[PDB]
């Protein structure tokens, strides 16, 4: 009945947005200024062939000291690598099979893992005894977890199946604030370093940037036609890079409310499965379904270099959170630290 | 009315609501935002070891 | 139809709700399990929706309701005691049946009551300008604002407060500015010379409720001020006395500053629009 | 219900003399409405003047215990499922959720009886070995350690030198599930198989 209004209003609203966005669209000076500060060739060598895993590594999350690197494999094991010595601080067996996400808490006292169980296991990495006792197996997911990230060490946002990316209180195990509005499964989840917005990438190829306190979607960025693989927020809390099954990665800026720049090369038709920003943010490390990864100059839209030396897809990238080197968690069961 | 595609009024209402404030969010042109980003990156280029190779005794992956 | 339509529909609603409560007590269960799994609305909400789609948004009931309600509230405005509480129940229907939005209230009684209020205020303005002076006209519009508050807290909803009040502001004041300034010994300029700052304050509160009213105040105050100042600074006869030329401007200054403090409470625009004139006349002194 | 604060019920033929306050702990309770007068309620026994709740008192015990003192303990001979099913009839949501958690905790501990064990393999070099052996995740078990000779970092001190199998028992503690219809999960499963 009344929907006839609601659609047309929406129809014109998007129109207005287009009119606004096209109004905000100016020439990107970054591609114009490809003469300023040339990055030239970039050549890196792997210096840590952390080979404890024996199955495809799915996610990592560097510690908040860039020393304790939690990397998960779908067999059901977490390795908290000591990246400085190639030693395993912990090898943790998971009851859930086919884990895809591991979130490292800001304190290095909790870890989060989500698998094909609809359960977000939160493991206390240290107790009085020293053994790794599970703190809370968060239940309440109506779909499969794909990515999770801590906000506090007692509050956690997750990205789950069936249009759910709710925010959970760890203590109760209850999702305090259920965020809804996506039309598909929510795979990616990137947090702003402002700890006020989380951008959820769903199967509808649209990155919905959400407020974190109550239900309200800040923006609905859309440049992709394919479901989003990974989102990396800029270290400035103002823009984020987004990858998908298309060979195109896209940079979405909050202030411009539109795609600031595109990252695609006919040379590579493989979908960018992983995106990661450098310490400066000048470079953009892109992992590929192709059996090696590459690096763009994120303000030149050109391949700054290639990191090769794998034989299976690099399904996740990690960068030290002060910027020193890059972990490449491939499906070859190795993690390589290119420095 | 929940016989109208199982109460689509709520989902359409929140769709319109979410579409509302996108316009009221600031619109700052692409060139200026790009200039801000290059200023940040070039200013921080010296403190990114990826763009600034650093000695073996001050990086934890050759020490 | 031998009893007014509002009472019979209200009583039918009350019977519907008193029967519906016990159905809620029965179906506490399926509301907890079948509803949220099947993406249907709450059972009380579903029943309210069905009551909406069968009774209140059906033509004849809605139109007869609107006619009866408008006639009855117009009669109340004319001073007849009627059951305001039934109007309360009607208004709470047109809220709670509306779910999230204001839609059904907008269609049924809110907008037509706004329109009848606007038309009533139109003939009110023509009437009180045709027979009575400006003071009675302003007292009438202020008393009707007070009665709008009365009808908000006794006869309408709190959410209806800001529309109808706005209706009073636009209808009575906006295009009736100059006549408020004019009409002898009832207008703004006429209480300016009397020194009665209370009526100036009455004008001030009356026009602060309507946007751009402060601009019309600035125009009127400045007009009267510049006529007085040009009568003072200009040389008349042989020549104006130093009492009426040098310190007469100071007397006008003290008078208008007394107005600025005791009527307008020292707003920036009001102080500036008189200070500029004092500056202009001082260079002519 | 307007008389006899210690209202007497006839639950399953058992006279439960209970205060209005306990029942009014959770108004979401069928009985909270019995604490007050309402005209549809015409369920009564005229042999004792006590109203009728045609549900068994064998599982009404733990329900009344929880509702009176905000916590229940079921006997080790009484079915948690029966307490649960008696629970929804009065519609106390929190109690039902807690009993669901208890039931699934118990069933996880009895899914052990079927031959259901979750196995994992960890890899370790000789130095770090005991560190995981000692500080290993609580609730699992060590099952096997095999030394596999190495030529990359020959023999001892190689990361791939030792393989440690561990295992626990299959559990459904917060819940168990047999399938997730979400397509992308199936796509990723197919991709990760080979």
């Amino acid at each position: 009945s009344e929907l006839d209004q609601l659609r047309q209003e929406a129809e014109q609203l998007k129109n207005q947005i287009r009119d606004a966005r096209k109004a905000c669209a100016d020439a990107t000076l970054s591609q114009i200024t490809n003469n300023i500060d040339p990055v030239g060739r970039i050549q890196m060598r792997t210096r840590r062939t952390l080979r404890g895993h024996l199955a495809k590594i799915y996610a990592m999350h560097w510690g908040t000291d860039s020393r304790l690197l939690v990397s998960a494999s779908q067999d059901g094991k977490l390795i908290i690598w000591d990246s400085y010595t190639t030693n395993k601080v912990h090898a943790i067996p998971l009851r859930s099979s086919w884990v895809m996400t591991c979130a490292y808490a800001p304190s290095g006292n909790y870890v989060a893992c989500g698998g094909l169980d609809n359960i977000c296991s939160i493991y206390n990495l240290k107790t009085r005894e020293g053994n790794v006792r599970v703190s809370r197996e968060l239940a309440g997911h109506t779909g499969y977890l794909s990515c999770c990230r801590f906000l506090d060490d007692n509050q956690i946002v997750t990205s789950s199946g069936d249009t759910t990316c709710a925010l959970w209180d760890i203590e109760t195990g209850q999702q305090t604030t259920t965020f809804t509005g996506h039309t598909g499964d929510v795979m990616s989840l990137s947090l702003a370093p402002d700890t006020r917005l989380f951008v959820s990438g769903a199967c509808d190829a649209s990155a919905k940037l959400w407020d974190v306190r109550e239900g309200m979607c800040r923006q609905t960025f859309t440049g992709h036609e394919s479901d989003i693989n990974a989102i990396c927020f800029f270290p400035n809390g103002n823009a984020f890079a987004t990858g998908s099954d298309d060979a195109t990665c896209r940079l979405f800026d909050l202030r411009a409310d539109q795609e600031l720049m595109t990252y695609s090369h006919d040379n590579i038709i493989c979908g960018i499965t992983s995106v990661s920003f450098s310490k400066s943010g000048r470079l953009l490390l892109a992992g590929y379904d192709d059996f090696n990864c590459n690096v763009w100059d994120a303000l030149k839209a050109d391949r700054a270099g290639v990191l090769a030396g794998h034989d299976n897809r690099v399904s996740c990238l990690g960068v030290t959170d002060d910027g020193m080197a890059v972990a490449t968690g491939s499906w070859d069961s190795f993690l390589k630290i290119w420095n | 009315m929940a016989s109208n595609n199982t109460a689509s009024i709520a989902q359409a209402r929140k769709l319109v609501e979410q579409l509302k404030m996108e316009a009221n969010i600031d619109r700052i042109k692409v060139s200026k935002a790009a200039a801000d980003l290059m200023a940040y990156c070039e200013a921080h280029a010296k403190e990114d070891p990826l763009l600034t190779p650093v000695p073996a005794s001050e990086n934890p992956f050759r020490e | 139809l031998n009893n007014n339509f509002l009472q019979t529909l209200n009583q039918a609603w009350n019977d519907h709700q008193t029967a519906m409560v016990m159905i809620r007590d029965i179906l506490m269960y399926m509301d907890r399990v079948y509803v949220q799994q099947n993406n249907v609305e709450n059972v009380y909400n579903l029943g309210l929706i069905i009551f909406r789609d069968q009774v209140v948004r059906y033509g004849c009931i809605r139109d007869h309701l609107r006619q009866t309600l408008l006639d009855m509230i117009a009669r109340e405005r004319k001073g007849e005691v009627v059951d305001r509480g039934a109007i309360r129940n009607a208004c709470q229907m047109l809220m709670i049946l509306g779910l999230e939005g204001r839609s059904v209230y907008e269609e049924d009684f809110e907008a037509p009551f706004l329109e009848m209020s606007a038309e009533f205020f139109q003939m009110e303005s023509q009437k009180f300008l045709a027979e009575n002076s400006a003071s009675v006209y302003i007292k009438k519009v202020e008393a009707r604002i007070n009665e709008e508050i009365e009808r908000v807290m006794h006869c309408l909803d709190k959410s209806t407060e800001e529309p109808i009040v706005k209706v009073v502001e636009r209808e009575l004041i906006s295009k009736h500015m100059k006549t408020i300034v004019e009409m002898e010994n009832s207008g703004l300029v006429h209480m300016l010379k009397n020194g009665k700052t209370e009526d100036l304050g009455c004008m001030y509160k009356l026009f602060s409720r309507v946007p751009n009213g402060l601009k019309t105040m600035c125009e009127c105050m400045s007009s009267y001020l510049r006529e007085q100042g040009k009568a003072l600074v200009s040389e008349e006869g042989e020549g104006k006395n130093p009492v009426d030329y040098i310190q007469g401007l100071l007397d006008l200054k003290s008078r208008f500053d007394r107005f600025l403090l005791e009527s307008f409470n020292n707003d920036r625009l009001f102080k500036q629009t008189i200070a500029g004139d004092f500056e202009y006349f001082l260079n002519l002194n | 219900g307007s008389v006899s604060k210690w209202v007497r019920l006839n639950v399953g033929g058992t006279y439960f003399l209970t205060t209005r306050q306990t029942l009014c702990r959770d108004p979401k309770s069928f009985l909270y409405r019995l604490c007050q007068a309402d005209p549809d309620l015409d369920s009564d026994k005229d042999e004792t003047g006590a109203y009728l709740i045609d549900r068994d008192p064998t599982y009404f015990g733990p329900v009344l215990n929880y509702l009176r003192h905000g916590k229940l303990v079921i006997n080790k001979d009484l079915a948690e499922e029966g307490v649960l099913e008696e629970a929804e009839f009065y519609n106390i949501t929190s109690l039902i959720k807690l009993v669901k958690d208890k039931i699934r905790e118990r069933d996880s501990k009895t899914s052990q009886v079927p031959v259901k064990h979750v196995y994992r393999v960890l890899q370790c070099q000789e130095e770090e070995l005991t560190q995981m052996v000692s500080t290993m995740s609580d609730g699992w078990k060590f099952e096997q350690l095999v030394s596999i000779g190495s030529s990359y970092n020959y023999g001892n001190e190689d990361q791939a030198e030792f393989l440690c199998v561990v295992s626990k028992e299959l559990h459904n503690t917060p819940y168990g599930t047999a399938s997730e219809p979400s397509e992308k999960a199936k796509i990723l499963q197919e991709r990760g198989s080979r």
